[PDB]
Formats: structure tokens, sequence, C-alpha cells
């Protein structure tokens, strides 16, 4: 299976700052089939980005994705208090579907 | 006494090699969010608040354009009379119209046991041929729309930008950049361009597209002068939004198709302006 | 040859005998707040004919502008005088592609679908003249109580729902004459050329053409265009493109500006004074 | 001094035996999956994944074509037949007034549903096979054995990929959904097509023996018939037939051609 | 050497009484299933098996035709030459009756207009109209009183060149079986428009200012063999919907005014 790694493990930033989250794949993700999910404690995952850079229905424009092949980035342009939770990348370019281990964003 | 693009126009040159034809297939720029769905936009969002309207870049079809370089005709630039290429006619059509007869790939069934839903809904078919880049005027549905990075849209928009605001002037000088929903050809300019557009709006509008190699559009103005190719360059521009594709879910995506151009050009004598 | 109470002579043909004037004429759809310029207030429905009081901001009006032209006459005493003569008009509706915005505020066509296109009843009208456009009043409902700031048929009767020759107006004020009350008067407009198409219906698709290659001839059967009295050219328009549908199902008229480019020539006339 | 199809064009030969007329009824190729429903496609599938789209051969309408042999020519100059005019119409348009055979009732107690929906009406006349450009709805479509479709398709094949060039050189082989007449070629062919797409599009078809289409180009030269062969090509998908079940099948009709030709002097 | 219909064509005779006009009102043949509903078909059946498709005779609209006798003419032999036709559909305003028997459009609404598939066709010739057979369903069992493609095969659903007929009988050739044959009709001019669909609006024009020229490329109109002019029509306006939802074809008469001139001919 494709293995996804996420950096950093924990990102410490202030409200209003720019967050950059990294997802790296063990091999090239076919068709840039890379999704970004947000998870707030006690909730199902929430889709932000699909196809590496497509923003999902109803997601605020402060969320954007970029990258291709093995290197992918989620950008939160201006952090709101609700954004300080966990983020997972998902590859669906290869069966089985695999997630990264996650990145936590904490209030500095 | 013919002045056309700040230059005095003289007789049509009558030689053997005085006529030439150039051709181009111009690809559509519908947004292409997925590398497998080239010619399709990102699915359409609906019901954004006018105060909070932030369209995805790849959801916005853009105008296509290409600069076609031409042979230099002037051995010397000091001669009393100079030669310019003059666009006389264009043969143009949309390429791949029969691809919409694929009702098996991914289109919502029309009803139980039915075939897929044809592409249909709002369409725009536009082409231009000129000796300069196409000149455009900005008009917005919603002046408060927050357009995304990588689009060129009306700058410093106001409520007046929803009707006519003469501030919003652009050259079609970049591919996959000027969204179709923001820009129209400017009838107050384009002195050296001929443009042709039809908008058909509506939920269920049928696409109607004609192909023939027997049809020609004359590019000559009332004075018998076609676009004169400044710096030996011809500009072709297009937008061919054919309608909306409907996925099994009901999500809708713009489908666009390439436009072919064949431009007949002749040598026009002009007075040396310098 | 008499055109507008002045005897018409030869076309003057020197070097600077032709001129072009242009104008972008903005639509007057009602503009119900400062953000919704080019839209009407949402449409009320099912008013009693006996109690029909439309809001001013719900009523699209005819647009008009007077274009001042260069003085041609060294004096007004010479045997022959010069008048500007409108020969051709190039015109189109500006911003037709703005209706490809289906993300801002339009009701979804179905679950997961894009926004509903602007569609339904439309009116596309323009006039070019050397006098203000002359209009005839006709009402759907003679008992309609029109609001302050509108000019509408005065002392209307049941006959005002068909033809009442009392209802004569000049389009002499911008954003005042409601489109639903007034039409161009074919019994007058000797010095104006007008062109209008009404397409009525719930789901009528807007069809709009743009091209800088199309020209409308303004010359009459005698080869005489509108003669610009007091060196003034009048342009008039109504461009109701259809109805915009909000997520609630409420409908608003959407209008667009009209461009005019008018070619004028110097016409010799006999001095009337 | 006119070169048309790699040959210099000289004067038109005059007289009574300088003109000839050829005619053909060209049958439609809608798929014909059932020996009793000639002129119909297999029922339309719907909602295939773009990644797993394998249409049945007999579900895919194909372009119709025929090579019509002309009278043998060849005295001082070489002679070729030059196509001057074509009279053409769709044959059997009134058969769609049969609303009793197998079409879904429009409502309780109502007649059958008329044929309607997406239609394509196309014809070409040339001195060579029609030249075609490939464009696909879905580049990943797995086209079945017996079809000739764009080879080695890419994402670019959904817009313009100049690799996808074909001659319409086989009847009932080139699917209509894969191929269009190529405006970048067809120097020796005249083609005419109208596509009308949509769920409920009404078929609109005209017949008259008083209409003639001129095949002469800007230079006054018609298609020049290489190897004394005239090529006629057509696609006349009239719309969708709806069975009582709601299943839909393409209905096609034959196209008639009557081509007037004249003798043209030619030089290499 | 000008030949039109196996006869050598000479000069137009330029006399005083060298021009004549003939006219005919041609009634529609929609099936007329009862004597009170002339101009209507029997109600449409739906969803017959292709293998068991037996339409009722009075459900099938047929082509209308009439032979108009001309004045007998016979140095050179004379034939009447059809130069122009003025034609229109008669009684188009009768469809503004929305009170008689048409299903209400909705609760409290007026009756449903006639609408749906329509066919408007006319021909003028010096011979009977020549027709080609094409069938929706080759296995259709056509009833007694109809003339339909004989010995039909699967090929009869596309083009079968065996199916050739003369429109030589009024109220006999069903519209759904036959089209004008463009491979023949050298001595006839024909014009037809088919508009198919559930909700197609009838669109019909009337004016006494419109004329169709019947002269060919050589300037020769139909030559009236045996001093006979043939007029043919089909004017299916759409479907009438009864309160039950049953549908019937409505047809209307077609008027023809044909201008004829004396043409000198050999043989
Ligand atoms: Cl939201
Ligand atoms: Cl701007
Ligand atoms: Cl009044
Ligand atoms: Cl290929
Ligand atoms: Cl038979």
């Amino acid at each position: 299976e494709i293995v996804l790694t996420q950096s950093p493990g924990t990102l410490s930033l202030s409200p209003g700052e720019r967050a950059t989250l990294s997802c790296r794949a063990s091999q090239s993700v076919s068709s840039s089939y890379l999704a970004w999910y947000q998870q707030t404690p006690g909730q199902a995952p929430r889709l932000l980005i699909y196809g590496a850079s497509s923003r999902a229905t109803g997601i605020p424009d402060r969320f954007s994705g970029s990258g291709s092949g093995t290197d992918f980035t989620l950008t939160i342009s201006r952090l709101e208090p609700e954004d300080f939770v966990v983020y997972f990348c998902l590859q669906y370019g290869s069966s089985p579907l695999t997630f990264g281990p996650g990145t936590k964003v904490d209030i500095k | 006494l013919l002045i056309k693009g700040g230059v005095e126009v003289l007789e049509v040159k009558t030689g053997v090699d005085a006529i030439t034809e150039v051709e181009c297939f111009l690809n559509p720029e519908m947004g292409d969010p997925d590398e497998n769905l080239r010619g399709f936009s990102l699915k359409l969002s609906a019901e954004n608040d006018f105060s909070s309207d932030s369209p995805e870049r790849k959801m916005l079809p853009c105008y296509s354009t290409a600069r076609i370089p031409l042979p230099n005709l002037n051995e010397d630039l000091t001669s009393g009379n100079l030669l310019m290429w003059e666009a006389v006619t264009v043969q143009t059509e949309v390429i791949g119209i029969t691809s919409m007869l694929n009702l098996h790939a991914g289109s919502q069934k029309v009803h139980e046991h039915g075939g897929g839903k044809p592409i249909q809904g709002s369409n725009f078919h536009f082409f231009a041929v000129g000796g300069d880049p196409l000149e455009m005027q900005g008009v917005l549905m919603n002046y408060r729309t927050k357009y995304p990075d990588g689009t060129i849209t009306p700058k410093n928009p106001t409520a007046q930008s929803q009707v006519m605001n003469t501030d919003h002037k652009a050259y079609l000088d970049k591919n996959n950049a000027y969204p179709v929903e923001c820009w129209v050809p400017d009838p107050s300019r384009n002195e050296n361009t001929r443009y042709f557009g039809t908008f058909t709006g509506g939920e269920n509008v049928p696409p109607v597209l004609h192909v023939t190699n027997t049809a020609t559009t004359v590019l000559l103005d009332e004075q018998g002068v076609g676009p004169l190719c400044k710096a030996d360059s011809l500009y072709v521009s297009a937008a061919d939004i054919c309608g909306l594709f409907t996925n099994s879910s009901g999500t809708q995506q713009w489908r666009g198709l390439a436009r072919y151009f064949k431009i007949r050009l002749r040598k026009r004598s002009v007075k040396n302006p310098y």
C-alpha cells in the first residue's frame, strides 16, 4: 500500500496566522487523488480538499491544497479558533485507500 | 482616405503569392480540476450569499486566446509604402460536438431504465479574429464576488460593476485567466478585431451546433478593410461553453470543446507611419 | 423633401463630414438597495386588481440620455444651415456572460445542482432620434396605484388596458417611465428609429448576440436619418434579460447596460428662421 | 493556376455527355442488435463510472459511407468527374407518426411517446473518403471489438488531440460519438452537420425535391473524383425511442443522395 | 433538346388566354372514426408489442389527393404547365376553441390546446405523387382499406427499394408508411416538414401574398399529362386530448391555387 507521512506532528500558531501542513507519499499518488480531512474531537472526519486542490462544498476559502506526485500541502490562510484540531491526508490513487497519521494544530 | 488602426490603408497587393492561409485548434479552458476530466469545470456550487461568494478557480471557465506569428513581408521598414497581412475571411466550428452522443459515461439517468442525461443548459459560443489582442469590458453578476488567485477579474469593483463601469478594461493577454462570467468583448474598442458571440441561458437549453467546411465569415469592415496584423501577429480568441454535464449525484460541470480557425490573409499596402 | 418641420437638401461631403458618438446607457431595473444595482426589488404576486400598489424599486423603467453634438453652424443666418444626421447605429447588450455566474445567490436547479439561470419574460428595446422618444401608455390593470417617483398614464380608464389616445408622453426623464406602462408610439416618432422584441413566458431562455460587425441603417424611405434638433442626439433603451431566482424562490428582474455607436453626417437644410 | 487534391485544374469539358447523375439510398448504422429492429440501437446504459465505461457494440451508432463507382474516363488532357450539386433528404420521417408500436404512453389513456431527444443530421460528398478528427466524452472509454476509435487516447482526447486522424473507409465501424468531420483537412470533400442535444429536443426534418446544395468551392471547383469514385457519408440519428419500460434506443433513417457531376480537364 | 417527362419542350405560348388559374380545397383524411368527428382520427392506442401491432383503420391518417381536370387544349401540341402555387392550411383559428371536449390544463384552467407531433406536406404535379415506403415496425399488421408496403422485411424499417407506390387513391395510403420519393417525381414539386415531440406547438401562417414557383432549373414547371393536375397533402396539426387523456390526430383542409400556362410540346 501507499504510506502517507504528515509534518509537523504538532503545529503551534496564533489565531490569524498562516498554517502550512505537509503530506508526503511513499510513491506517486495517481491523478493527484489526495484529499484533506479536518477532525474535531467527537466528530466524523470533515472533507476540506479533494483532488489535491479542489475545495469541497461549503468549505471556507481560507482552506486551499496544492502539490502532486509525492508532495502535498494544506494551507489555512488565516487560522480561526475552530481550526485548532486534527488534519489527515487521504490517498485514493491506489487500493487500498490509506490515511496519514495526522497533524494537530495547537494555539501558541 | 482610409485610416485603420492608426495607419493609412492603400491598395490590395495583386501578386501570385499575395494570399496565405493560417489555421489553429484552440483548446477550451473550462477549469480542468481533475487531470482525467480535461474540458470539464469543477462541479457548480449553488446558493452562495451575495456577501460571501468565493468561487473555486477550477469552477470558472475562462476565455482561450493564441497569438499566431506571420511571415515578415518588409525587407526594409523605411520604404514609402509598407506591407501588412490583412485577415479577409475565417472558417470556424466547434470540434467534437458528437461526443455529447455518449450517454453511457457518468451522466444521470433521465428516468428509471433510461439513458444518461444529455449535456444541456446555459451555453456561450464566441470567437474573435484581430491584428491586436481582444479588448474586453468587465461586468459582474455580483460585484462582491471574491474571485480566487490565478484569475484576472474587474479590479476595485463597485455596485456600478453589475451594470456598466468603464474602469473595467482588459486585453485578453493570458490563457486560462479571464473568467467568461466577468468579461465580454468591448464594442467601444476592437477597431482591429472582428468578434461574434451568442449567449443562450436557461436550465434545459438544448445545445445546437453546426459544422461545415463550406461556410465563410467575411472579416472586412464597411470600407472593405479586414483586421491588419500589427507586428506580423494575428490573434484568435474563443469561449465555447456547450452546457452542463449532470453526474449520477445531480452535480453539474461545464463542458467545453475546442474551436478550429482557418484565416485567409492577403498583403495590404499601407503608408509608412514613421 | 420635409423631415421634422425643416426642408432637407444635399449630404455635405468634405473631409470631416462624418463623426461617431458613443454611449454606454445603464439599465434602470429599480435598484432596491445600493448592492443590487441592475436588479429590481423581488416580485410581489397575486395582488387583487382592485388593490395593486407596486413598490417603486420593483418597476423597471426606460433608460434615456441626451448626447450633445458639435456646433456645425458659424451662424444661424446663412441661407443653408447644417444639421447632424444619424445614418447607422451599432448596439449590443453589455455583460451577457455575467449570467454564467450560477454560484451567487441563485436557487439550486435540484439537490447537488448548480444555481438556476436567469430566465423568463424579457424585453430588448433601443431607439435613436433627434427628439426625445415619444411613447403611448397601455396598462395590464388601469386600477394599478403607481408609486411616487414614476410617471404613468394619468386619469386611466378601462380603455387604458387597450388603446386610449390620451396617454401620450415624451421619454424626457431617466428612471421615471415604467416599462410595463409605456411603449414606443408608432403614430409619432417621425424623427426617431426604434426597435423592440418582447419574449413572454415563465421559462423563456435569454438569447443575446454580440458582434462589432452588425450595423442598423437609420435612413427612412427618402434616404434621410434622424436630424439632431438643437445639436442633440437621443438614445433610449430597456434590456430586461429575465428573472433571477433566489434560494427562497423569490424572483427579481435582471437588466444590463446597452452600448450605442452612432455614425452621423452633416446634412444641408433650408434655414427655417 | 489552381491546385486541388495534388492536381492542376484546367477547363470544364462541355456538351451533352459531359454531365452525369448518380444516386444512392444510404442505410443508417444505429447498431441493429436485433434482426427485427433494423434502424434501432441497443437500449442505452446509464451511469457507468468514467473509470469503467465499456459500451456494447450494438449500442453505438456509426457513420454510414459508400463508394459509388462513376463512368470510366480516359483525351488530350486527363479527365476527372467533378461533383457540382447534391440533392439529399432523410427518408421515412413520417414513420415517427407510428405511436402505436411499442412506445411508452405519454400518460394514462394517452398515445405512445414520440421519438425525441439528442439528434445528429450529417452528410458529406467527396472524391476521397471523409477525413475525421477524434474527440471523446471520456478518454478512458473501453470501445468494443468491431469499432474503430481514437488509438492511445489521453486526457487531451476529450478536447483537441491532433493524433486522432481517420478516413471514413469502413461502413458501420466509426462510432458517431468518437469522430467528427475534420475542418483542417477534407480539401476534396464538402460536409454539413447539425447537432441538437437535449432530453426532449423535437426532431425537425424537411423534404423537398426543389432544394439543391452547390458543392463548388470559392474557386468554382467541386470535389474531383479520384479513381472514378464518389464518396457519400451520413449520420441521421433522429432521436430516442422510449419502450413501455422507459428504456431508450437511438432511431436512425436512411439518407438519399442525388449528385450531378461534370467532366473536368486535369494535369499532374 | 429539352426533355421533361418523356416529351420535348418547345416555347411558352404568348396569347391573351394562354394563362389559367385552377383551385381546390382538399379535405384532410385523419380517419374520421364517427360521422360527427370529421377531421379527427380514432383515439391512439399505445404500447402494442412490435410482434402484435394491429392498428385500427380509423386511427391512421392517410395522404389526401385529387386529380383536377383541366380544359382540353388539342401547329404544335399544347400541355398546361404549372408555374406557381398559392397554398395554406384552412381553419387554423378553430384550435382557439378550448371549451369543446379538451382536457383542462389544470384545476379551473381552460382546455388543452392541440399540440404534439405534426406533419405539413403538399405536392403539385402532372402525374400522381410517387412515394417510397418506410415503416417504424415492419411487422405492423395494417388493416383492410389501407395500401401499405407489400411483403415488408426488417430492411423496410430503413430503405427497401421494393416499396414504390403512386398516390393514386384518396384516404388509402397511411402517412406513417409513405414519404414522397426523391428518386422519382420528375414531373411533381413536393414540400414537407415533420416536427415530432410530445409538446410541439403548431405554428401555421396564412397570407394571400405568398407564391411558390414550380419551375425547375430549366424554367419548366410540371407538365399536365392527359390534361390532369395532381394535388396531394397531409396536414396533421397535432393531438387533441379528451378529458380522459385519450389523444386523437386533428387535421385541416389545404387550399391550392395553381397558375397554369400553355406550353408547346412535341410527341
Ligand atoms: Cl455556508
Ligand atoms: Cl479592471
Ligand atoms: Cl397620460
Ligand atoms: Cl487515432
Ligand atoms: Cl410495396
